[PDB]
C-alpha cells in the first residue's frame, strides 16, 4: 500500500511493488530558500523510467513568517530492481556541499 | 516637487555601507529578524548622517526574544521585532564567521567551512541559546553594545505612504506571501504566475522604479549574494501584490549618544 517514509528512515531499504505509492515526507522550510531536490536542483525523478515522482509543500498552521512545514515526494516505482531516491536539502542556484542535510532511501521492486 | 519616480537608498545614502549589504539567514526561518536589523542599521546610519554606522546583530533579536517575537528559527513577527528593539536593545553583530561586532550571526550557508562547522543545516532544528556574551576580542561588553529604538509603527496599506516613509526615513521591513515560482525567480519584476503558497517572508524594501512599463519595489533578500540580482529583487508595485504593501513596519532610532 501507501508506504510512509520519514527522516527516521534515511538510508533504509523499503520493499515495494510496481506502482504502490511512497510518501516520503521530510521537514522543509522554503522561506530560507532551501528546498529538497534530486541532483541538479530539480524535483523531477532522474529516471522517469525507473520511477515517477511528484512532490507538494504543506505550510504550517501558524501566522509566524519563517515558520516551516513539510515536503512530500509521492514516488511510484515503475520498473523491477532497486532504486536510490537521493534528495538533498539545499539552495539550488548555490548547489549542495559536505555540509548539506541529505536524504536517501532504497526502493526495491518484487 | 513631492516624490521621485525612481528611488534607491543605496545611492541616495552613499556613506552608509549597510544599505548595500545583503545578509544570509542560512537554514533558519529568521528573515523576520533580518529585515528588521537590516533597516535598523540603515536607519541608525541615516539618522546620524553616517556619523554612526553599525551592523546590528540578528543573532541578538534571533536568540534573546523568546516567544514574545515567535519561535526563533521556526518563524516570527516583524512588528514584535521592532519593539524588542525599542525596549531592550540590539547589539552589533555581522555575518557568519566575519568576527564583526558583538554577536556575529552564528548560522551558516552550507558550502565553505568544515571543522566544527558546529550546528549544521539540518531539518527544523532548534534556535541557538540566547548567549548575551560578546565574541572573544570584541571590545565593548554585552549591555553597553546595545542600540535602542524610539518606537515602532506600521505603515498603512498605501503605496504613497510607503514611498514617503522610505524617502524621509530609510528602508523599511515588510513581508509577502511567497509561492513556488518565487524561488524560481532570477531577474525582473516578479509577479506570481504559478505555484501554491509557500508561506510569508519578511524582507527590506529600500526603493522603487518602473521597468518594462511595470512599476515595482526594490527589495533585498536574506538568501546570500548569488540569489537574484546580487541578493536583490523586484516585485510588482501598486497592486498589493502578494501582501507586499500590507505589512510594513519601521522605527526611528533613539539617538542619545
Amino acid at each position: 500500500m501507501s508506504h510512509k517514509v520519514t527522516k527516521a528512515h534515511n538510508g533504509a531499504t523499503l520493499t515495494v511493488a510496481v506502482g504502490e505509492l511512497v510518501e516520503i515526507q521530510l521537514p522543509s522550510n522554503p522561506t530560507t530558500g532551501f528546498a529538497w531536490y534530486f541532483e541538479g536542483g530539480t524535483k523531477e525523478s532522474p529516471n522517469e523510467s525507473m520511477f515517477t515522482v511528484e512532490n507538494k509543500y504543506f505550510p504550517p498552521d501558524s501566522k509566524l513568517l519563517g515558520a516551516g512545514g513539510t515536503e512530500h515526494f509521492h514516488v511510484t516505482v515503475k520498473a523491477a530492481g532497486t532504486h536510490a531516491v537521493n534528495l538533498t536539502y539545499m539552495r539550488p542556484w548555490t548547489g549542495p556541499s559536505h555540509d548539506s542535510e541529505r536524504f536517501t532511501v532504497y526502493l526495491k521492486a518484487n | 516637487l513631492k516624490l521621485p519616480a525612481s528611488f534607491d537608498a543605496r545611492e541616495q545614502w552613499p556613506q552608509c555601507p549597510t544599505i548595500k549589504e545583503i545578509r544570509d539567514q542560512g537554514s533558519c526561518g529568521s528573515a523576520w529578524a533580518f529585515g528588521a536589523v537590516e533597516a535598523i542599521s540603515d536607519r541608525i546610519c541615516i539618522h546620524t548622517n553616517a556619523h554612526v554606522s553599525v551592523e546590528v546583530s540578528a543573532e541578538d533579536l534571533l536568540t534573546c526574544c523568546g516567544s514574545m517575537c515567535g519561535d526563533g528559527c521556526n518563524g516570527g513577527y516583524p512588528a514584535e521585532a521592532w519593539n524588542f528593539w525599542t525596549r531592550k536593545g540590539l547589539v552589533s553583530g555581522g555575518l557568519y564567521e566575519s568576527h564583526v561586532g558583538c554577536r556575529p550571526y552564528s548560522i551558516p550557508p552550507c558550502e565553505a567551512h568544515v571543522n566544527g562547522a558546529r550546528p549544521p543545516c539540518t531539518g527544523e532544528g532548534d534556535t541557538p541559546k540566547c548567549s548575551k556574551i560578546c565574541e572573544p576580542g570584541y571590545s565593548p561588553t554585552y549591555k553597553q553594545d546595545k542600540h535602542y529604538g524610539y518606537n515602532s509603527y506600521s505603515v498603512s496599506n498605501s503605496e504613497k505612504d510607503i514611498m514617503a516613509e522610505i524617502y524621509k526615513n530609510g528602508p523599511v521591513e515588510g513581508a509577502f506571501s511567497v509561492y513556488s515560482d518565487f524561488l524560481l525567480y532570477k531577474s525582473g519584476v516578479y509577479q506570481h504566475v504559478t505555484g501554491e503558497m509557500m508561506g510569508g517572508h519578511a524582507i527590506r524594501i529600500l526603493g522603487w522604479g518602473v521597468e518594462n512599463g511595470t512599476p515595482y519595489w526594490l527589495v533585498a533578500n536574506s538568501w546570500n549574494t548569488d540569489w537574484g540580482d546580487n541578493g536583490f529583487f523586484k516585485i510588482l508595485r501598486g497592486q498589493d501584490h502578494c501582501g507586499i504593501e500590507s505589512e510594513v513596519v519601521a522605527g526611528i532610532p533613539r539617538t542619545d549618544q
